[PDB]
């Protein structure tokens, strides 16, 4: 049971694990330890620095 | 009744951006703010001679 | 020549904020940058600085990672430093000075000479 | 994490002394930033360096820069008698900012 | 950067539309005719590398539509 | 002068350990220590019901 | 943690009561690790739930307990009148270590 | 039957250290257990405990990860609960009960109860 922004719909157990973004792992509150975090970041080097 | 698992994320946002570069010699940097939960880090090997 | 001014603040008791300007006079602003360097007579300099002012980039350091705010204005060719929440520790004299950007005019690896030259300083008192 | 300077130092005219600014790989050892700042108490500072063993063009060519290890040593010769400038090394280091050294109060005899 | 998943990998059959049902026929159609409305010489070229490969005048059809499926999405 | 590049531990202290475990399906297990980056841990899926 | 338990409560006797303690997913949602301790004051706190539902072989057979989502309810009836012992909700977590609710007064009027 | 009881009414300064018994009777102090729930009162139940009287394993809660320490000795078949650094919040009620360890001897899951007995109490204030 999937949930966006206040929304909802049922998807796959082979669709929601392998959607490739930040884990929560499940975790609760606090400041949670995010998984991956490498697929949505950006890392490039202009020309050969910086 | 349902139970939580994963959470992902959908919309990102980065906060402060930290460098440490080393010389040719010594190689591999450090950057304190590493090894933190919270900080995302990748190696790139960087132009810089004279 | 090469000419750094700024204006001479007073106390602004403990918790003001002081807003210090560093106009830069006789060379290109365009290429010029910029650096706030504090002191007070009798310990060591401690650089809070930052640095970029063709794209109006910032660099500061760890200990006044959020405290002070810079803005560039090129019309007026003159860059503001301003310490919010300063306390009574933190008197002391604020230099403005440059190290030339690159020319693609990314800041990243300075000049092999850093301050060439120096604002000619605001000493800044707290109460 | 400021660089280790001492406190201060004096001597006869057109002696050479020797102010040693020790840092860590961080900066002064995996770099070659160094610069030694002549500071007239209540005046503006000035730097007389730059890159080390280089110097800018009004410098007075007696100063002499070295470097090996953690090392930033500021060595004058025939110190003439208005040589008292707080010496203030400062360097670039390798996480991209600047620290000044304790600064060495220089003592002309 | 990586998710196209949920049409593909499994879909839930119910009398009910999915999703956006309205909108899949056709964005599964359109793009590839779009790609090849764009750069038609790969049409050209994809058309030889296939005509020349199996001579059976089906087998190599097979090659001409298929090879013109696999790169507008190339891959 | 020389340099110094990585270096290696010979000899371990393991202290703490302290687990969590959670039910067939709310999700795999997570703990505040693994933000730690400091501890390492391994969630490995075996256990059982009732 | 402090699994969340209301302060106090009664009624008539005989009269269902039902006390609900609410925790998180992390104890009383995802596990059947339940306890409800009847403590007299003065005395020693006792057993009164055992894994929910079921109760310890010397228990009023008065009390019941369930649960939904994240609660613990022990409900009673055909109260005997001398059956107020502040109760305290406990349950095991899942990092290993057991909490007590915040406990309930119980008042007979 | 199952009997635990322990030291009597007592009292230590700010500071001090408590040494409470817990002297297990009635029944096999075999397949063990204990563990340690302070009550006062007018508040909650804390419980900082340790779990395995077999291996003299123990765990605490985080509450009091480094005060309490545990010796656990059979010859007596008496389990040692010391909290070191008390203050003056802790004076309170400290309870030894039992949840049986599995076969193994090692406790990782407890029974489905846990404590089907307690300790008679130890009343512990502090000045």
């Amino acid at each position: 049971y999937l949930t966006m922004n206040n929304k909802h719909w049922l998807v796959h157990k082979e669709w929601f694990h392998d959607i490739p973004l930040p884990w929560h792992a499940g975790a609760d509150t606090g400041t949670p330890h995010w998984n991956n975090k490498e697929a949505l970041v950006e890392f490039k080097d202009a020309h050969a620095k910086r | 009744n349902m139970a939580e698992v994963r959470s992902y994320c959908y919309e990102a946002s980065i906060s402060d951006m930290a460098s440490d570069s080393r010389c040719p010699t010594q190689g591999e940097a450090y950057l304190d703010k590493q090894s933190d939960t919270q900080y995302v880090c990748k190696r790139t090997l960087v132009d810089r001679g004279w | 020549e090469v000419q750094l001014v700024e204006s001479g603040a007073e106390v602004k008791k403990p918790g003001a904020s002081v807003k210090v300007s560093c106009k830069a006079s006789g060379y290109t602003f365009t290429s010029y940058a910029m650096h706030w360097v504090r002191q007070a007579p009798g310990q060591r300099l401690e650089w809070m600085g930052w640095i970029n002012a063709g794209n109006g980039n910032t660099k500061y350091s760890q200990k006044f990672q959020d405290r002070v705010t810079i803005t560039r204005d090129t019309s007026a060719s003159t860059a503001y430093m301003e310490l919010s929440s300063l306390r009574s520790e933190d008197t002391a004299i604020y230099y403005c000075a440059r190290d030339k950007v690159d020319d693609y005019g990314d800041y990243w690896f300075p000049t092999l000479w850093y301050f060439d030259y120096w604002g000619q300083g605001t000493l800044v008192t707290v109460s | 994490s400021a660089l280790t300077q001492p406190a201060s130092v004096s001597g006869s005219p057109g002696q050479s002394i020797t102010i040693s600014c020790t840092g860590t790989s961080s900066d002064v050892g995996g770099f070659n930033y160094v610069s030694w700042f002549q500071q007239h108490p209540g005046k503006a500072p000035k730097l007389m360096l730059y890159d080390v063993t280089s110097r800018p063009s009004g410098v007075s060519s007696r100063f002499s820069g070295s470097k090996s290890g953690n090392t930033a040593s500021l060595t004058i010769s025939g110190l003439q008698a208005e040589d008292e400038a707080d010496y203030y090394c400062s360097s670039h280091t390798s996480r991209g900012t600047w620290v000044f050294g304790g600064g060495t109060k220089l003592t002309v005899l | 950067a990586v998710t196209l998943p949920s049409h593909s990998t499994r879909k839930l059959q119910t009398r009910s539309q999915t999703w956006l049902e309205s909108r899949e026929y056709t964005k599964h159609l359109i793009r590839v005719e779009n790609w090849i409305f764009r750069n038609p010489g790969f049409a050209l070229a994809a058309a030889a590398i296939a005509w020349l490969l199996g001579s059976s005048t089906s087998q190599k059809v097979i090659y001409l539509v298929m090879i013109l499926l696999i790169a507008p999405a190339y891959s």
